[PDB]
RNA sequence: GAAGAUGAUCAGAUACCGUCGUAGUCUUAACCAUAAACUAUGCCGACUAGGGAUCGGUUGUUGUUCUUUUAUUGACGCAAUCGGCACCUUACGAGAAAUCAAAGUCUUUGGGUUCUGGGGGGAGUAUGGUCGCAAGGCUGAAACUUAAAGGAAUUGACGGAAG
């Protein structure tokens, strides 16, 4: 492809790049609002967790660190912010 | 970046490396060596006179075949002696 | 062996190419008409020569040859292959009388200013 | 070129790529020169006038040849959609 | 009585194109050096070299003939032709015969005013064969031909009158030395300079102007 | 000859110059 | 100059690769240099798979096979035809000959 | 630019569906990628067919740019579209190159079917490497018919579809001819219905 | 590591002018990059060019118009005086009626017939023609 | 299984082949510092072309098998991506060529930097130094001699090579 729009790449084509690759490099982690089964006490956790993160309200483990995106333990539902 | 350095400061790195490696040009080592001066047996002159030892007569390499007629001279200067050739038809007998 | 050579091949398919309408699937006859045609410098290529036109002849007849057009040939070829049926079958009529166009095409079809009915196959394999 | 009185001292002006802009040598002949007819309002094609296009051995050899005629012909009206900027 | 056997020659025997920069300006195949001598009649030819090359066999060598010719009109017009043949004269004539099909036209240029005709090259250029490199210079007015004898005699019959040259690799490999020389003599016309950047329009081939007089 | 061989004959023949030289 | 662009053998990213003795004259060759053939045999040739069936106390026995994997250095092999020398553009083959 | 009859019509959109034309290869090079749609669950690549009639048009046009009719030089090294480019020739009176293509058919000016023409069209830019090949010695601009795995070198107009289809060659070879004599004047209009039924430009078994 | 921006950015540029390519992605910006390209900018070689903020060094996208033969630095930038420029020129531009060097001076980044103009001379930066 | 001893073969074989065999082969404490220690390809950085595989990680998703009956099971399948070990095609480009995605972006010659070479021998020799228990390692000439030595490829001839 001799001609181009590098300022103008396809937004499909730009969702597949590495996160240092974009013409603004951006991060594609994000966070979340927890709600833990037992009561509803918003808690932000980032999605890319290192930490066995608790709420405050009930010494309950929100999720799990793994490899690449923390795993929310079950029960749990997130909300992205 | 070709091996060598490009760096606006690095003018003795680059003086001492063609100072090295002259030494590998052997025109250039026996220049400073003095070797003309030390091993020729002129000295390093163009001419030298000397003494006929001995009219003596040296076979010619492959795949000549001739005799080619020299002499053994030993030199005034230094007293070392050399072979010459005395040339042109039939000059080796002017020399005695 | 008895493999004809190239000087009795190649001599003999000029005079098809040339002389076709005259020749004929006899050797006795072709014999006779090759001795008028070319100078021949002797009888034994003269047959030879008749010998393997009547065997090309002979060969021509049972279909088209490779390698010998003869002016006749193709003329005879040219409304020959005419045939066109009378359904296309290519013409939406073999089937109910829509498209057999997969969904993902239709699609497609969607994304062009068409309106065109379809009976969409998923093979999704 | 040209000399100091303006006298056009310059035999055979050469020819450029329409996609690269590269001279097209006298013996480059990879080189391809597309002429495509105008058509009037009546579906005809106009006799003896045409939208003409060049292009170096260069191209053709990359397999940019295709296109680049898509985009050539697409600014001067002969596609539409077909050539996309971005990709 | 030459019968051209193909379009160019057909629209050459008549006087349709009458120029070879209209064979050049289109990159027009030449096949036929009968055209090449109607269009340019006044063409000087030069053996630069005559070598004998061998192919060992079961009896013995097979010896041929290898000559290379330099043609040109020195008037901006040059060719190279290298043939191989049993016997030196005939290797002579064929290799004339495509020195004339491989002429190319050069470009002249100034070394700094542009005061009278051009007598230099534009830019300087490079060629390269085999391990050959020839490098052209542009000169100034007074400098001839700075060049070897093989080279220069190059020069010469392409019509430049100044112009520096510098060699590298086998340049006594005669063959290579004069295809890298003949290169970079034609790559004038592929150096892109400031007064080419003007977009001329593209004007139709003559095959195509003249389409029924080239038929058959 | 083999330039290893040819290695080892100087190899061997280094080492009587320097038991000759040390006998003085 | 360089005959293969593998060097006749299969180590890339790697350093070292313990030896294999050739089966034919117990030469040590590396691993991946050897040329090795996995063998399935039938354990009784095809004319004696009859008689043998007969005298089978075993109403449908089946016959063991004889499993074996075979090392060659270069020299073994190409003796034994088991590799051939093939022409320059034939050496990049490297697909499995077309025959069974 | 182009009046709005030259548009595709809903009738030849049908006729290119029902010959299977929109169906391109598995694996796509990288050049094809803007022809390509979709890509179909299995593997299959959906072609473009708006973009494929554009480019019929287009092509047709450069053919009807050649004075001498005889100086295009249609071919065709597949079997499937010997029969097309062999009707393609007498309907629009181009050179037909059927079957096997003599190397040294544009160069050696010796050889008996010895051409020039001024464009060359091509079924198959694989089958046809040979035909491509020569036209970049002698400067003869190509138009080749190509799918999504077809090569791109030295083909300057390209026209998407199956190359590979027994009825998509003959219909791409029917709609160059038609709309080559469309431009000519041959065919008074472009909405009378054609003589010539796309069966015809199809290839035959030696059954019949 | 990297060692000269401005070395990268010319060598992105030629690799992509080579190909046949329109434009050009350069990594990292900067102010002698910039001020390079508008003086190639000035005399046609390249066409509109792009900065692209990214809170960091920077990105250029460049539009080539198939003029530019060669873009290069070069190192060391060694001092020039103004009767040196007379032996830049002659090594590094083809011919004497086209083609450029350029400059960093004290009156800031220019080709040599601005400088020749001005009476200034600097560091050499580059040529382009 | 060096050495050594032995039976054969041979004109001779203290060689190949056969039978024994000591150091050695293994290990612990120390030395040695060399290999076709090879990708015969320094390291860092950027860019230039297509393709399919594969290993590690991550991210989205199945007519698939399985946990267990399903998920939060695992395997597999399909896509992206970062890193690797490589490979296939082409040659824009390079090269003397063999060939090379680097051995390209090198007379249109400059991204940073270390090491090495300057016709073949004499010679990695002599000498001095230094390290080592030694074997030897590292550093390292000259006299003299010589018109080629050498690289890649072509045709042929030959082969106790294949078809
Ligand atoms: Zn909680
Ligand atoms: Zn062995």
């Amino acid at each position: 492809v001799l001609v181009q729009d590098l300022l103008h790449p396809s937004p499909a084509t730009e969702a597949k790049q590495h996160k240092l690759k974009t013409l603004v490099q951006q991060p594609r982690s994000f966070f979340m609002d927890v709600k833990c089964q037992g009561c509803l006490n918003i808690t932000t956790v980032f999605s890319h967790a290192q930490t066995a993160v608790t709420c405050d309200s009930c010494s309950t483990v929100l999720c799990t660190p793994t490899g690449g995106k923390a795993k929310l333990t079950e029960g749990c539902s997130f909300r992205r912010k | 970046g070709k091996g060598k350095p490009r760096g606006l400061n690095s003018a003795r790195k680059l003086r001492v490396h063609r100072r090295n490696n002259r030494w590998a040009d052997q025109a250039y080592k026996a220049r400073l060596l003095g070797t003309a001066f030390k091993s020729s047996p002129f000295g390093g002159s163009s001419h030298a006179k000397g003494i006929v030892l001995e009219k003596i007569g040296i076979e010619s390499k492959q795949p000549n075949s001739a005799i080619r007629k020299c002499v053994r001279v030993q030199l005034i200067k230094n007293g070392k002696k050399v072979t010459a050739f005395v040339p042109n038809d039939g000059c080796l007998n002017f020399v005695d | 062996g008895r493999v004809r050579t190239k000087t009795v091949k190649r001599a003999s398919k000029v005079l098809i190419e040339r002389f076709y309408p005259k020749l004929t699937l006899d050797f006795e006859t072709n014999k006779r008409l090759t001795s008028e045609i070319a100078v021949i410098q002797s009888k034994r290529l003269r047959n030879k020569i008749a010998g393997y036109t009547t065997h090309l002849m002979k060969r021509i007849q049972k279909g088209p040859v490779r390698g010998i057009s003869f002016k006749l040939q193709e003329e005879e070829r040219e409304r020959k292959d005419q045939y066109v049926p009378e359904v296309s079958a290519l013409d939406l009529s073999h089937t109910n009388g829509q498209l057999e166009i997969d969904a993902d095409t239709a699609d497609l079809v969607k994304s062009l200013g068409f309106k065109i009915p379809v009976q969409t196959v998923s093979i999704s394999a | 070129m040209e000399n100091d009185k303006g006298q056009l001292v310059e035999l055979y002006v050469p020819r450029k790529c329409s996609a690269t802009n590269r001279i097209i040598k006298a013996k480059d002949h990879a080189s391809v020169q597309i002429s495509i007819a105008k058509v009037d309002e009546d579906g005809r094609a106009i006799a003896g006038e045409n939208i003409t296009y060049a292009l170096s051995g260069y191209v053709r050899g990359r397999g940019e040849a295709d296109d680049s005629l898509n985009r050539l012909a697409q600014q001067d009206g002969l596609l539409k959609n077909v050539w996309s900027y971005s990709r | 009585g030459w019968t051209p056997v193909t379009k160019l020659g057909r629209l050459v025997k008549a006087g349709k194109i009458t120029s070879v920069e209209q064979i050049y300006l289109h990159s027009l195949p030449v096949k036929e050096y009968q055209i090449i001598d109607l269009l340019l009649p006044d063409l000087k030819d030069d053996v630069m070299k005559i070598r004998s090359v061998q192919k060992q066999t079961r009896a013995g060598q097979r010896t041929r003939m290898k000559a290379v010719v330099v043609i040109g009109d020195s008037n901006g017009h040059v060719g190279l032709g290298i043939k191989t043949a049993k016997e030196v004269a005939s290797a002579i004539k064929a290799a004339i015969v495509i020195a004339k099909l491989s002429i190319i036209p050069i470009r002249r240029g100034y070394w700094g005013s542009n005061l009278g005709q051009p007598h230099s090259l534009p830019c300087k250029v490079t060629g390269k064969c085999g391990s050959v490199a020839v490098r052209l210079i542009p000169a100034p007015r007074g400098k001839g031909i700075v060049a070897s004898p093989v080279v220069k005699r190059l020069m010469q019959l392409a019509g430049v009158e100044d112009v520096y040259t510098s060699s590298s690799g086998s340049t006594r490999t005669t063959e290579n030395t004069l295809k890298a020389a003949f290169a970079a003599i034609g790559n004038t016309y592929s150096f892109l300079t400031p007064n080419l950047w003007a977009e001329t329009p593209l004007a139709a081939s003559p095959l195509e102007v003249y389409a029924e007089e080239a038929a058959a | 000859m083999r330039d290893k061989w040819r290695k080892k004959r100087v190899r061997r023949l280094k080492r009587k110059r320097r038991k000759v030289r040390a006998r003085s | 100059p360089k005959k293969r662009a593998s060097n006749g053998r299969n180590k890339k990213g790697r350093g070292h690769v313990k030896p294999v003795r050739c089966l034919n004259c117990a030469r040590c060759v590396p691993k991946d240099k050897a040329i090795k053939r996995v063998t399935i045999r039938n354990m009784v040739e095809a004319a004696a798979v009859r008689d043998l069936s007969e005298a089978s106390v075993y109403a449908e026995y089946a016959l063991p096979k004889l499993y074996n994997k075979l090392h060659y250095c270069v020299s073994c092999a190409i003796h034994a035809r088991i590799v051939r020398v093939r022409s320059r553009t034939d050496r990049k083959i490297r697909t499995p000959p077309q025959r069974k | 630019s182009l009046p709005a009859s030259f548009d595709l019509t809903p009738e030849d959109a049908k006729l290119l569906l029902a010959a299977n034309v929109h169906l391109g290869a598995k694996n796509v090079q990288v050049h094809n990628k803007p022809y390509v749609y979709k890509t179909r669950p299995d593997g299959m690549n959906i072609i473009n067919i708006g973009k494929t009639w554009e480019k019929i048009v287009l092509a047709a046009r450069i053919i009807a740019a050649v004075p001498n009719a005889s100086d295009v030089a249609v071919c065709s090294s597949r079997t499937f579209g010997q029969r097309a480019v062999l009707k393609f020739a007498a309907h629009t009176g181009a050179t037909a190159i059927a079957g096997r293509f003599t190397p040294g058919n544009f160069t050696n000016y010796i050889t008996r079917s010895f051409k020039e023409p001024r464009l060359v069209v091509v079924t198959d830019p694989r089958t046809d490497a040979q035909a491509i090949k020569e036209s970049s010695y002698v400067n003869i601009p190509v138009i080749a018919l190509t799918d999504m795995d077809s090569p791109s070198e030295y083909v300057d107009v390209a026209i998407p579809c199956n190359n590979k289809g027994k009825h998509s060659i003959g219909l791409i070879w029917w709609l160059l001819a038609r709309e080559v004599l469309r431009l000519r004047g041959i065919i008074p209009d472009r909405t009378t219905e054609w003589s010539v039924m796309p069966d015809l430009y199809f290839y035959r078994d030696p059954e019949e | 590591t990297r060692t000269s921006v401005l070395a990268d950015a010319l060598n992105a540029i030629n690799n992509a002018e080579k190909t046949g390519k329109r434009q050009v992605l350069i990594r990292p910006s900067s102010k002698v990059i910039i001020k390079f390209l508008t003086v190639m900018q000035k005399h046609g070689y390249i066409g509109e060019f792009e900065y692209i903020d990214d809170h960091r060094s920077g990105k250029i996208v460049v539009q080539l118009n198939g003029r530019l033969n060669k873009c290069g630095v070069i190192q060391p930038r060694f001092n020039v005086k103004i009767n040196d420029i007379e032996r830049w020129t002659d090594n590094l531009l083809p011919a004497r009626q086209f083609g450029y060097v350029i400059l960093t001076t004290s009156a800031g980044i220019m080709d040599h017939e601005e400088a020749r103009r001005k009476h200034v001379s600097g560091k050499i930066l580059g040529f382009v023609y």
